């Protein structure tokens, strides 16, 4: 069979099923069994078989539009998607990655590869807005799909397409990377609201690869160097330790191998 | 990104010439490039296309195994090598990249609609 498929829809609004979903994702992203201070580390990209390297997240609308997303199980980041018979991939910034993404949606008809990557500061352009100004929650997630599905048909502009990218990633990838950011989405939902992310989050997003590094190279959990994030008040502050982050960060990109 | 084309001019039946297009700035080398041509009073034709890598090349049926398209992302130029020139090939040759896609399905690669930026169209004529 093909890569695993974790199914989710914005029709049934249950704020539980959202959670059961993010936990389905995390369950596929790693096996656990490697955990640094109770925080699971994603599988090491080195030696990892391509048949094991991707995950598929399918997403349904209330307009009943289905779009399948591909994530890299090493970074939990979206490498591309599939809507209808057309498949679109982010730019594979290295040779080895280029090879691997060709194992995705092999049976799709039209395979596109963008000239751009999937990193924020890049999409923050095409969208024309910024993460700070871009709306999230279950609201943008219905429209983020109707964008992607309708991109294959040229019915969605690129600006709103990169905008639709920025919504997806944060609400899947980052949600699964952080318990904190995961919880933040349920909130916008249970009361059915929609809004933009606070510095608490953004600083977490920019810092995820940073923290993973800091945590795994830490001496007994103590960061060799501090790291500055922000809270909703915008106030900056530093983390000297893995402790605080346990309720916050869920998965870590493999950085090093475990100590004694 | 802006394109400039080189080569092109008087050639004789069965000869060779090499067209090149140098891109200064922009996303080039993350971009798919393609070559198109038109003779006067004749239809616009797809000639060749090449992706970013570039591991995928497509050629107009009539030119298959005659023309070869190349690129150097380090030199920021894309090459169209024209060998064994038939009279059929007399035309102005245009090079066009797409800043949106590093690669395209070839349904899109064959159409000039899919490319958002062009060169100035160096002229090519084949005598005999």
């Amino acid at each position: 069979k093909q890569y695993p498929i974790i199914n989710f829809t914005t029709a049934g609004a249950t704020v539980q099923s959202y959670t059961n979903f993010i936990r389905a994702v995390r369950g596929r992203l790693t096996t656990g069994a490697d955990v640094r201070h109770e925080i699971p580390v994603l599988p090491n990209r080195v030696g990892l078989p391509i048949n094991q390297r991707f995950i598929l997240v399918e997403l349904s609308n209330h307009a009943e539009l289905s779009v399948t997303l591909a994530l890299d199980v090493t970074n939990a980041y979206v490498v591309g998607y599939r809507a209808g018979n057309s498949a679109y991939f982010f730019h594979p910034d290295n040779q080895e990655d280029a090879e691997a993404i060709t194992h995705l949606f092999t049976d799709v008809q039209n395979r596109y590869t963008f000239a751009f990557g999937g990193n924020y500061d890049r999409l923050e352009q095409l969208a024309g807005n910024l993460r700070e100004n871009i709306e999230l929650g279950n609201g943008p997630l219905e429209e983020a799909i109707s964008a992607l599905y309708y991109y294959s048909t040229g019915g969605t502009q690129l600006p709103t397409l990169a905008r639709s990218f920025i919504i997806c990633i944060q609400m899947i990838s980052e949600a699964a990377r952080f318990q904190y950011i995961e919880g933040e989405m349920r909130t916008r939902i249970r009361y059915n609201r929609r809004s933009a992310p606070d510095p608490s989050v953004i600083t977490l997003e920019n810092s995820w690869g940073r923290l993973s590094t800091a945590i795994q190279e830490s001496n007994q959990g103590a960061f060799a160097s501090p790291i500055q994030l922000q809270r909703r008040n915008g106030s900056k502050f530093s983390v000297y330790d893995v402790s605080i982050l346990i309720p916050i960060i869920a998965l870590m990109v493999y950085r090093c191998a475990p100590p004694p | 990104v802006q394109l400039v084309e080189t080569g092109g001019g008087t050639v004789q039946t069965g000869g060779s010439l090499r067209l090149s297009c140098s891109a200064s700035g922009g996303s080039f080398s993350r971009n798919a490039m393609g070559w198109f041509r038109q003779a006067p009073g004749k239809e616009r034709e797809f000639v060749a296309a090449i992706n970013w890598s570039a591991s995928s090349t497509y050629y107009r049926d009539s030119v298959k195994g005659r023309f070869t398209v190349s690129r150097d992302n380090a030199k920021n130029t894309v090459y169209l090598h024209l060998n064994s020139l038939k009279l059929e090939d007399t035309a102005a040759y245009y090079c066009a990249g797409s800043s949106v896609y590093a690669e395209m399905p070839y349904a899109d690669s064959v159409k000039a609609t899919s490319y958002n930026y062009w060169g100035q169209g160096t002229q090519v004529t084949v005598s005999s």
